């Protein structure tokens, strides 16, 4: 009858929701997530009309249709900016344990996105402002454990530095730049590195500034 | 001709054989991309259609001009394997689905599919898939040129490259790119759509430069020793890898040269310097503004997400119609789109008004109409929201109210009785007071749809011009909306209706003034999806905004700074706003900034800043600021920011000093008008938060709603303070009628006013010492009307209006002469007879 017809295509949604949430939440692809959500709602709309009117449907019509709009939240959830502080700020927030090593799609699926929507675009703009600190702070390290002095010779007898304005500019745009960033609403665990860097950038600046001077008095002298 | 030639060839290379039709059909079709397309006029276009048409049957008789021949003649290999025609409806649906996809794997953004967008699409596929294909895309800015050539390359499946623009832009760093984008397109056999814009394209050294590669698809003398070997290595690798036995030098530099034929295309965006080589040697595809049919899809389609819908809605007889094709009878929706559309085209027609008068004026892009859409959603929804809360709020508080009068029955049913009979009857007027509230919440559910257009109208296109002309434009738009049969208030306070007390109060204990320009550009700053262009002369603005946002960290950079871009960096990488003065001077660098350009890359969300990729925060909002009121800014500065004007004009200043005359004179009419502007929306939210009160007090019952019966008070209080609305929405009216004969009685001096001190601030011409500051007019106006003692022990209001209308001239010209040389003191004063015998009436 239509009845058994309509509980063995449940049977076969509900198999797939199984299939959907048993692949680990690290493996899912959220392209290939909606590709699949998509091919579930194909498959909830191509059935016939007696199975397009049960309730059951219509509860796995909504349902998946809940899963599509929170598939957008699936992206955002699946970045590098939530490494391990902004997932343990998530589960403290929302009060139910989600241990990423151990973490599927499934737990995710169960809670309420609909609900708790909030915490997660707070979290969200906490991380990006983290790591975009973070990515800068990467920034600085890579640029000062290469930069160099620009030597040059002078008349054969040794090799002074060529380039105290470019150096100059560097080294008081990182100073300004940590300055602010030391305003920035973000900068709560970065605190130590802040002021470890801008102690190497204050002493290279006066270093530097004692230096040209020191540099352009002993070549006046030469002279 | 040699590129008529070459697209025929094209068109007619994989393909069999075709009738005489088939050859005529393609011939005027390649005629019109190649000569149609540069044209601006309509009616040059269709001169040009009827020419074809013309040539094609004198050199081509007896031929069928409609098998061979259709208003449609569209070309594409999309829907097939040749270049073979297809019919419009199947392109149109297959762009659609195009488009759906492109919106996903790419930056998301909402776009719509009309005519015009479908033929640039075509023309934009066309210009790809013919060999050393160059195209320039000239038209309004923000219209969609970079949007659908992108679109356009990435369904081609072209690597989309642009040059980003950076300060102090070097000409090597150019050259390094050429050398990578030719070493990329002609040896590795990439697709490479290269693209750019005003932006850019500002040195005419690279222009110079690129003319070479767009006539030859070569650049001689730009790779030359060690790069010259290394790319001849590469271009060898190449050679091997398609299958080539060529291994000599010039004949591999000659196939690197015939890949990047094949491969690269160049194309161009510009507003209507430029030398005409550019012009011929890459094809040219006008791309004017949207038309009124576009216009119309835009809003229909970015308004499907909001309600409009009234079954009821009487269709008016004669629609002031302006889109030719509305749907008979035209809907709710239908009607609010028209009255959108109508509403850009009012703009443009107050452009062209403003640029006949010869007054300043600033151009109108779609960019405007979009934004102007979006607000109108952001505010629809808000509006919405807030009003359905208040229904279920309304609605609970019955329920309550109704379970507390059974509560109160059951009591009764155990003269503290005669008292509870008393709280029964007061429950019972609370309960048909809130019915009849929900009711005017009804009426204000049918209103809120034309008050958001009207409200978001007015948010988005005006902000530059004057109070005059803000009101004219209000006006025009809100006699179009009744001439609509659409539901608006038929007062509306955009002041009030786009704020409420705290904010105005908090912009008050800011260094804010009180004038009605000043708070209507206040929620202006407030409300914004673009990032307003403060224009002030004065200054007052800059440190209000500096005064909103201190609690933020905001920072002043100016463009004269050359620490400008360094200040932006930790800006927009911290999030923490910032304020930038001095535009006039302005680097394109912020064009990123401003649209708003972002790349999600992994965990991190970046932008394209100069030449570097700075993480843009979560938090980052800018300000554009200049001090300079007489200055124009290209059409992609106006299409980026939104403006906000402070220039006091000569209807600003009589405003503000008939506000003054109604305080100082007659502050009971002024109070009235206070009354009047909140009994919009500031009393009921007085009303309701006191129905919040007493509900909350209700709810804690034991008995105690009849211990000793003396909470009902508070209840009387409640409807007592009804009771005062209800009486002035009974003579809102009277008072409007009142307020205006007094302001009709004042305005006289509020002109001479506005005039004298436009006298004031115009005579530096004469003498350059002979500058006076608003706030110095004030000073003297302020002495006129408080601590003038000619106006002690007198109150015939007639008597102290001319008693002040003396003095002010009288005063004026003390306190002017005093500071003025003596042989122009009969200038003045007779500049100031002058201006007073306009002024006086007989
Ligand atoms: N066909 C379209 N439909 C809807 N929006 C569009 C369309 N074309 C462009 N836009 C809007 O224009 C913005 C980008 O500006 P753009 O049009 O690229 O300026 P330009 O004229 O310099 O190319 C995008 O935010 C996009 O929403």
């Amino acid at each position: 009858q239509d009845l058994k017809g309509v509980w063995s295509e449940l049977s076969k949604v509900w198999e797939q929701i199984d299939q959907m949430k048993e692949q680990p939440w690290v493996s899912v692809q959220p392209r290939k997530l909606r590709q699949n959500l998509d091919a579930l709602l194909n498959q909830l709309k191509s059935f016939p009309a007696r199975l397009r009117q049960y309730a059951s449907y219509e509860f796995v019509q909504r349902l998946l249709k809940g899963y599509m709009k929170i598939n957008m939240l699936v992206i955002e959830l699946k970045s590098e900016a939530l490494k391990d502080r902004h997932w343990k700020q998530l589960m403290k927030r929302l009060h139910v344990n989600w241990v990423v090593s151990e973490l599927t799609l499934g737990q995710i699926w169960d809670v309420d996105l609909q609900k708790n929507e909030a915490i997660v675009k707070d979290v969200l703009l906490v991380a990006q402002g983290e790591m975009a600190l973070e990515e800068f702070l990467k920034q600085i390290r890579e640029v000062w454990n290469t930069y160099e002095l620009d030597l040059v010779n002078y008349q054969n007898k040794c090799r002074l530095i060529r380039g105290w304005d470019d150096l100059f500019n560097k080294v008081k745009e990182h100073i300004n730049s940590v300055s602010a960033m030391k305003l920035s609403p973000y900068y709560k665990v970065f605190e130590e590195d802040a002021l470890s860097w801008e102690d190497k950038l204050n002493r290279i600046m006066a270093l530097f500034d004692v230096w040209i001077d020191v540099q352009r008095r002993w070549v006046y002298l030469e002279g | 001709m040699t590129r008529w030639v070459r697209g025929i060839f094209e068109a007619l290379r994989p393909l069999e054989t075709l009738p005489v039709e088939g050859l005529i059909r393609i011939w005027a079709h390649e005629a019109l991309r190649l000569f149609q397309d540069r044209l601006v006029e309509d009616e040059e276009r269709r001169w040009t259609d009827e020419n074809i048409d013309t040539v094609a049957l004198k050199h081509f008789p007896n031929i069928d001009r409609e098998k061979a021949m259709s208003r449609p003649i569209l070309y594409s290999n999309w829907l097939s394997k040749d270049y073979i025609p297809v019919d419009q409806e199947e392109l149109r649906d297959y762009v659609k689905a195009r488009l759906k996809v492109f919106y996903e794997e790419e930056l998301d953004v909402p776009l719509v599919l009309f005519n015009e967008v479908l033929d640039h699409v075509l023309r934009i596929d066309r210009i790809f898939r013919q060999p050393q294909g160059h195209l320039l895309l000239i038209g309004v800015s923000g219209a969609g040129k970079t949007t659908l050539s992108r679109f356009v390359a990435w369904m081609n499946g072209l690597s989309v490259y642009q040059i980003k623009v950076h300060r102090k832009y070097t000409g090597e760093d150019f050259d390094e790119d050429l050398r990578t984008v030719l070493r990329r397109s002609g040896c590795k056999n990439e697709k490479i759509a290269f693209i750019m814009d005003e932006s850019n394209v500002l040195d005419s050294g690279f222009l110079e430069r690129m003319n070479t590669l767009l006539a030859n698809g070569e650049v001689p003398g730009l790779f030359e020793g060690d790069e010259y070997a290394t790319l001849m290595t590469q271009c060898k690798e190449g050679a091997q890898k398609e299958g080539l036995m060529l291994d000599s030098h010039e004949e591999l530099y000659k196939w690197f040269t015939s890949q990047v034929i094949r491969n690269l295309h160049v194309v161009f965006t510009m507003n209507p310097a430029t030398s005409p080589a550019l012009f011929n040697r890459c094809v040219l595809n006008w791309f004017g503004d949207w038309s009124t049919e576009a216009l119309y899809q835009v809003g229909k389609e970015f308004t499907s997400k909001m309600d409009l819908e009234k079954p009821n809605y009487i269709v008016p007889d004669y629609m002031p119609v302006v889109y030719d094709k509305l749907p008979q009878p035209p809907s709710h929706r239908e009607a609010i789109v028209n009255s959108c559309v109508f509403v850009h085209q009012t703009l443009h027609q107050a452009n062209a008004r403003l640029a006949k008068r010869g007054g300043r004026t600033m151009a109108i892009t779609p960019r405007h109409y979009l934004d102007f859409i979006n607000h109108y959603a952001n505010l629809f929804h808000e509006k919405r929201s807030e009003l359905e809360e208040q229904q279920m709020h309304l609605n609970v508080g019955l329920r309550k109210i109704k379970e507390t009068v059974d509560q109160v029955e059951e009591l009764r049913r155990d003269a503290k009785v005669n008292r509870s009979t008393a709280l029964l009857k007061s429950l019972s007027a609370e309960r048909e007071r809130w019915e009849k509230t929900s009711e005017t919440f009804k009426n204000q559910m049918s209103t809120i749809a034309g008050d958001c257009l009207l409200s978001a109208a007015f948010i988005a296109y005006a902000g530059y011009f004057d109070q005059q002309m803000r009101q004219n434009l209000f006006t025009t738009w809100s006699h179009h909306l009744q001439q609509a049969n659409i539901q608006f208030r038929t007062d509306i306070a955009r002041t009030e209706y786009l704020s409420n007390a705290d904010e105005r109060l908090r912009w008050q204990a800011s260094s804010l003034p009180a004038d009605d320009l000043c708070t209507e550009n206040a929620i202006m700053l407030k409300r914004f999806n673009r990032y307003p262009l403060i224009i002030d002369p004065s200054g007052q603005a800059t440190e209000f905004i500096m005064n909103e946002y201190k609690d933020r960290k905001i920072t002043r950079t100016s463009f004269l700074d050359d620490a400008f871009r360094k200040n932006l960096e930790s800006a927009l990488r911290f999030g923490n706003p910032l304020l930038v003065q001095d535009v006039e001077s302005y680097d394109p660098v912020l064009n990123p900034v401003l649209n708003r350009e972002v790349r999600r890359t992994g965990g991190r969300v970046l932008i394209t800043l100069g030449d570097q990729d700075i993480d843009l925060s979560p938090s980052f909002v800018i300000f554009l600021s200049t001090r300079d009121p007489t200055v124009e800014f290209p059409p992609d500065l106006c299409s980026r920011v939104t403006f906000v004007n402070f220039t006091v004009t000569r209807s600003s200043l009589q405003s503000q000093c008939l506000n003054e005359v109604l305080k100082a004179e007659r502050p009971d009419v002024d109070e009235k008008r206070s009354d009047l502007l909140k009994l919009q929306g500031e009393f009921q939210l007085r009303l309701r938060q006191l129905e919040k009160s007493l509900l909350q007090a209700l709810n804690e019952v034991k008995g105690r709603i009849l211990d000793d019966d003396t909470i009902i008070t508070t209840l009387e209080n409640l409807k007592r303070e009804a009771a005062e609305v209800t009486r002035k929405v009974e003579e809102t009216d009277i008072v409007m009628q009142e307020v205006e004969t007094v302001s009709q009685q004042y305005l006289p001096l509020s002109t001479a006013c506005s005039s004298i001190y436009f006298t004031m601030e115009s005579l530096k011409q004469i003498h350059f010492l002979y500058q006076y500051s608003l706030q110095f007019f004030l000073d003297i106006y302020h002495n006129v009307l408080y601590e003038n003692p000619n106006l002690k022990g007198v109150t015939d209001h007639t008597q102290r209006l001319s008693i002040i209308t003396k003095d002010l001239f009288q005063v004026a010209f003390n306190r002017v002469a005093r500071g003025m040389l003596h042989q122009d003191h009969i200038t003045f004063a007779m500049l100031l007879a002058r201006i007073k015998l306009k002024g006086t009436v007989g």
